[PDB]
């Protein structure tokens, strides 16, 4: 169809009217992006340039639309010599307009001929006559050439001073005509005659228009051309200081904002100090405030280190003396883009006399909050974002101050109309995900703030309500008491969605308050239209009322243990059922299923190792001595029957281990958060099997000291805090307990019985993978060797080889790269023979890079055995860090072997 | 018979270092010495290396693709300093 | 004015044979696409001996003309192979052509049966059909004499030799009860019912039907082993295609010369 497809739009450029001669021609994009092959797209363009040659000066344009349209294919056309023969021909012609669409088309095809010497030469000639429309498209054309070529930039920026430098042509085309200094950037004496050039022009032609294009070119150029930038800056400061126009002091501003946003490094000290001079002469708010958004711009980067590096006090330096007095200046938005530079400075330098300015922010801080609390305006409340913005990175940055900010932060709540009461809410729970006495006495109040919510706003009450029941719910840490159920009625009187309500059952179980997840849960269950969200609600509920179950656990006492144990199996059992049976061909829920299902594993394990350990009084010490003598026991050390039970659920533990290391290796689409939550059980698993393995079996040869940085304050959430908490604590004991009994495991039992109760303690978090996918990314891996309609398997004469024409396609349903972007992809081909090393002969790999989306590789297979055999071929993606990361289809095919009756007699012969 | 033609620019001692490397599909990688008389010298620190290079298989349905690339050696392991370029290569069976 | 939507579904399948209806065709391209089955389907079949020593009491030409009708396996290696008169090479290739010996010495007392299993094949594509129930036999020895042969087998089709041609029988017809009254009869009680009619044990003949024409063409093609029926179908449309792409090609370049 790909051939036909084209003449049927060849007959339609044959006929006689241009109404389908036009809709032909601009047709043609679709049939490109339809069918990329390069022979039709060569076939294509031919015939648009036959057409665009002959043509009623209309279809030439329309001709000039496709070339501008589909330019990304330009690149794969095997015949380029008639092509651009048939497009320059028309440059003779002595129409005006006609030659004007030709120096556009031939700018747009800069990328395929970018050293053609007749081009360059015929752009330079019509850019010095009489017909405006054609030299305003022989500029066009000019700028253009000017990226892609170097011979032709350097004959160019002389014409162009000249032709500035001679009062001809208006000053219409003279301001299209700087513009083309731009691309200057091929070589450095380029670069340096065209500064040289300006130096001269911005002074011949003071006015305003002249100097807004200049100025913002050659900031351009100079970014471009890296070599001149400190000589930029110091020029644009100087017109930012004594130039009047407004205009051109808002320019300056635009333009220092591009310079100190591509490279922050280079500004010198004397430079930001200038900037600050001028910033606090001017007597115009709007330049303040231009001023002080470059400033904050700055600070953020590593230009502030410089700015305080010595070899005069830091209150001596004028920056200090600025940020303060905007810190309180009357525009919101000045005060705004004050406290932020007061926030940067105090979180990245760290000097002696800085600290009085840490209570300077603070407090401006709450002049902020008041200020925008009521406003209400879209300004008001981009100033608030910017405030609270400040607020968490002061938090993060220094924990000191985080008492001091949340504190305020809960009073500012009160007075909050609705509408910043979100983002302040937002603010608090990411302030209070790092400590948690930011969180653990303030539960009164902020059920305050929650129970008037009903009465106080209607318009937004959802957003508001689940804001504030995330951070009621990150502030308890235990459990939930009366303001629970006065939670539910508030839900129960006030207008609830039944989205809502699972927004909140979601957050709730998020944060591990799965006392309330599942009472919400329940309401929920009788809702809904579908199957599918039903069995998952319910299995939701049930994981969560397992984990409610689990949570009341006594400290140091066995015997309640394993009945807990017990019963959240019990539960999780029922979940795991009406979780599997939720799935569907659509969404099969993969990570969410595995990871409770290893779950169940590890309680499983746990309850394993608790009986045994528990039996270790099981008339265990009968059994070795009955079998041998005691002294120099040929079983073990002191060896007794639960050595066997012990080298099993050891073995067990790393098995299991090795698990999550599959699943995570497996996810790859989870944000950075999952990921730390599934290394963390993986953690804890390892740790369960190096206690029992260095403490039970042999200590003295372990006899490893855990000779590590140990208990950094790295954690990103508290729940992560609390499990390297109990990791430090176990460890802490091991260490101590090595060598102080016999491996009889006298007290041995209480350690790892106390660790598992810790490590049961902390009871969940079900994390954000779990709930809602983002970054959706597959291989379709659609290999193409002979192509085998059935299972039928296919045939090589078994002496020659085979080859497999592996082919891939990665595609992407969301934001490709939001996390992590595809690098390469490795390939890995093995077979094995299918009646019987089991014949991997043949394994091999291939890390083929996908250079736009799409991936070939060819296998070549050897084997000479008459069985039928597999072909497995796996993925195993790989990401910019490098990491297996192991995705993929893991497609199989399978092929027959047989050889010719020639060879069959040659052998039977011999 | 592979033509192998190249431009090796700023190198020293090029006839004792450069090395041709040939990779098969199947995973297997041939070194290549070039003579010591492969490499002239047009100009200054600017040789040119010609050469032939000897690729040999047994038979393959269809045609794959063999990997030819410049090596450098030292003295005990080696470094890639080109772009890889793909030849097209096809072996028949034996006719009568 | 346009060609109508032909429409096809298939009774039951196997091996031997493949049996289906067409609806909502005309006759002539029906009564074609039959003749495409028995004549225009090219298979491989062997087309070239060459004969060391014979001495059999059947004369060479005799074995020649047998070996020329066995049929081989050619499911997919025929479309890779490429006519032999049209292959620019040496005599014969491998790309377009098969190898086949056979040498027999019978040596017992009793008589051996020289049969197909015996053609020794060079590519394991294509081999005598019994291969992959009794032999096809080619020549019966007496102890003593001996029989040694080289045979070259090629892609051909129907029109050159009926050897290249794999359709064992095909059925075609339509109109079970004459309802078109293109057939007529003189005593309709005497014919005997058609398998596929519908009409009652009474009446056993439809009515006339003023306004008309064939249609639910009936095809019964048996396969002699060389092809899979559904593979010898494909392939008959496939190469009717190919035709009729030619004769486009060649009048587009009359029309071209003439204008
Ligand atoms: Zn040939």
């Amino acid at each position: 169809d790909a051939n036909s497809a084209l003449m049927e739009l060849d007959k339609g450029l044959r006929s006689g009217k241009l109404g389908e001669q036009c809709e032909a021609v601009v047709r043609f994009p679709r049939l490109f992006q339809k069918y990329p092959f390069p022979i039709l797209i060569n076939s294509a363009f031919l015939k648009l340039a036959d057409v665009f040659r002959v043509g009623n000066n209309f279809l030439r344009l329309c001709v000039l639309k496709v070339t501008q349209q589909s330019e990304k294919h330009l690149e794969k056309i095997l015949n380029v010599d008639e092509f651009v023969k048939r497009i320059f021909s028309v440059i003779h012609s002595n129409d005006p307009v006609a030659r004007a669409i030709t120096l556009r088309m031939l700018g747009s095809l800069a990328s395929i001929i970018p050293e053609r010497k007749n081009a360059h030469h015929s752009i330079r000639q019509s850019l010095d006559s009489h017909d405006n429309v054609e030299v305003e498209a022989a500029v066009f054309a000019a700028a253009n050439f000017s990226a892609q070529s170097k011979d032709f930039a350097v004959g160019i920026c002389n014409k162009i001073s000249e032709m500035i430098q001679g009062l001809a042509t208006p000053v219409d085309l003279k301001l299209k005509l700087i513009p083309i200094l731009q691309h200057m950037h091929h070589d450095a004496i380029l670069a340096s005659s065209a500064r040289q050039l300006l130096q001269q022009l911005v002074t011949s032609y003071p006015s305003t228009k002249m100097v807004i294009v200049s100025l913002h070119t050659f900031t351009l150029l100079a970014a471009s051309s890296l070599v001149d930038t400190p000589k930029q800056i110091q020029l644009l400061l100087q017109y930012l200081k004594n130039d009047p126009r407004k205009a051109v002091k808002r320019l300056a501003i635009q333009d220092l904002k591009l310079l100190a946003n591509k490279t922050p490094h280079t500004w010198s000290r004397e430079n930001i100090q200038a900037l600050c001079e001028c910033a606090l002469q001017t007597p115009y708010d709007s330049l303040k405030l231009g001023m002080l958004s470059v400033l904050s711009t700055l600070s953020g980067t590593i230009a502030i280190k410089h700015y305080f590096s010595i070899v005069s006090s830091p209150r001596s330096s004028d920056l200090v003396k600025l940020a303060q007095e905007c810190c309180y200046h009357n525009n919101r938005g000045i005060a705004a883009h004050g406290v932020r530079v007061l926030t940067n400075i105090t979180v990245s330098c760290q000097e002696k006399d800085l600290l009085a300015l840490e209570q300077d922010a603070v407090f401006g801080l709450e002049s902020l909050l008041v200020l925008c609390s009521q406003d209400d305006s879209p300004g008001a409340q981009a100033t608030l974002k910017i405030a609270l913005n400040c607020m968490v990175k002061l938090a993060k940055g220094r924990p000191h101050l985080s008492q001091s900010v949340v504190e305020t932060l809960l009073t500012q709540l009160h007075s909050a109309q609705d509408a910043a009461r979100i983002l302040m809410c937002h603010c608090l729970a990411a302030i209070a995900m790092q400590l948690p006495v930011l969180g653990d006495g303030m539960l009164g109040d902020l059920m305050e703030l929650y129970k008037v919510i009903g009465r106080s706003a209607t318009d937004k009450q959802q957003e508001l309500l689940v804001s504030l029941a995330t951070v009621i719910f990150v502030a308890s840490q235990k459990a939930l008491s009366v303001e629970s159920k006065a939670v539910i009625k508030q839900q129960l009187e006030s207008v609830s969605n039944g989205w809502t309500v699972y927004r909140i059952a979601r957050q709730a179980s998020r944060m591990g308050n799965h006392d309330m997840a599942k009472e919400l849960y329940q309401s929920l269950l009788t809702q809904v239209a579908s199957e599918h969200f039903y069995f998952w609600l319910n299995s939701l509920k049930e994981f969560s009322h397992a984990e409610q179950c689990l949570t009341g656990l006594q400290e140091e006492n066995y015997s309640s243990a394993l009945s807990c144990i017990a019963e959240s199996l019990k539960f999780y059992h029922k979940g795991i059922a009406s979780l599997t049976a939720a799935s569907t061909p659509l969404n099969p829920l993969s990570f969410q299923c595995e990871f409770v299902k290893l779950r169940i594993d590890l309680l499983q394990a746990f309850s394993q190792l608790i009986c045994t350990c528990n039996s270790l009084k099981t008339s265990p010490p009968p059994a070795i001595a009955t079998t041998i003598a005691m002294t120099l026991g040929n079983d073990l050390q002191r060896c007794g029957r639960i050595s066997n039970q012990m080298k099993q659920s050891m073995e067990e533990f790393r098995s299991l281990a090795s698990r999550y290391g599959d699943l995570y290796q497996a996810s790859f689409d989870a944000d950075s958060a999952t990921l730390r939550n599934v290394e963390l059980q993986q953690q804890s698993c390892l740790l369960i099997s190096h206690a029992i393995e260095a403490l039970i079996l042999d200590p003295e040869s372990a006899s490893f000291q855990e000779y590590g940085s140990t208990g950094t304050a790295h954690a990103d959430s508290e729940y992560e805090r609390r499990m390297m908490s109990v990791y430090n604590h176990v460890l802490e004991e091991v260490e101590s307990l090595n060598r102080k009994y016999t491996p009889v495991s006298y007290m041995h039992t209480a350690c790892l019985c106390n660790a598992i109760i810790a490590l049961l303690k902390v009871p969940l978090s079900f994390q954000r993978y779990f709930f809602q996918k983002l970054q959706s990314t597959s291989i379709k891996l659609a290999l193409s060797p002979s192509p085998r309609n059935p299972a039928e398997p296919i045939a090589v004469q078994n002496n020659q080889q085979l080859a497999l024409k592996v082919e891939g396609v990665v595609q992407h349903g969301s934001k490709p790269g939001l996390f992590r972007k595809i690098q390469s992809v490795c390939l890995n081909v093995s077979s094995t023979l299918q009646s019987k090393i089991d014949n991997m002969t043949n394994e091999m790999e291939q890390r083929v890079e996908p250079h736009n989306d799409y991936f070939s590789t060819q296998f070549l297979l050897n084997f000479a055995i008459l069985g039928t055999h597999n072909i497995t071929v796996e993925s195993s993606v790989k990401d910019a860090n490098g990491i297996v990361w192991k995705t993929g289809p893991r497609t199989t095919i399978f092929v027959k072997s047989l050889e010719d009756p020639y060879s069959q007699q040659i052998r039977l012969q011999q | 018979a592979l033509d192998v033609d190249a431009t090796l620019e700023h190198v020293q001692d090029p006839q004792n270092t450069v090395k041709v490397q040939v990779l098969y599909p199947d995973g297997q990688a041939q070194m290549i010495h070039p003579k010591p008389a492969d490499f002239r010298n047009p100009g200054p620190g600017r040789h040119r290396l010609i050469t032939q290079v000897y690729l040999s298989h047994t038979a393959w349905t269809e045609a794959c693709q063999v990997e030819v690339r410049l090596l450098l050696a030292y003295n005990e392991g080696t470094i890639p300093f080109s772009k890889p370029v793909k030849v097209y290569i096809m072996p028949k069976p034996a006719r009568r | 004015p346009y060609a109508n939507q032909p429409t096809v579904r298939i009774t039951e399948l196997t091996d031997e044979n493949v049996k289906f209806i067409i609806e909502n065709t005309d006759l002539a391209v029906a009564n074609s696409i039959r003749r495409v089955f028995i004549a225009e389907v090219p298979i491989i079949a062997i087309d070239w001996v060459q004969i060391d020593a014979n001495s059999s009491v059947l004369h060479d030409e005799f074995i020649a003309h047998r070996l020329g009708l066995i049929p081989l396996t050619s499911d997919d290696i025929v479309d890779k192979l490429q006519y032999s008169r049209d292959c620019t090479c040496e005599e014969f290739c491998p790309e377009c052509s098969v190898e086949f010996t056979l040498d027999v010495r019978c040596n017992e007392d009793q008589t051996r049966h020289v049969t197909s299993r015996d053609l020794i094949s060079n590519s394991p594509r294509v081999i005598p059909v019994t291969s992959r129930q009794d032999d096809i036999l080619i020549v019966k020895l007496r102890k003593g004499q001996e029989l040694r042969l080289r045979a070259y087998a090629k892609k051909g089709f129907g029109k050159e030799h009926a050897k290249w041609n794999p359709t064992a029988g095909v059925a075609f017809e339509y109109d079970p009860d004459n309802a078109l009254r293109h057939t007529v009869y003189p005593k309709p009680e005497e014919w005997p019912k058609s398998e596929y009619s519908e009409l009652d044990e009474d009446e056993s003949q439809a009515p006339y039907d003023p306004n008309g024409k064939p249609e639910r063409f009936y095809y019964n093609v048996e396969s002699c082993g060389s092809l899979r029926p559904e593979t010898i179908v494909l392939s008959a449309l496939s190469g009717l295609k190919k035709k009729l792409s030619d004769l486009q090609t060649q009048l587009s370049h009359e029309i071209q010369s003439d204008v």
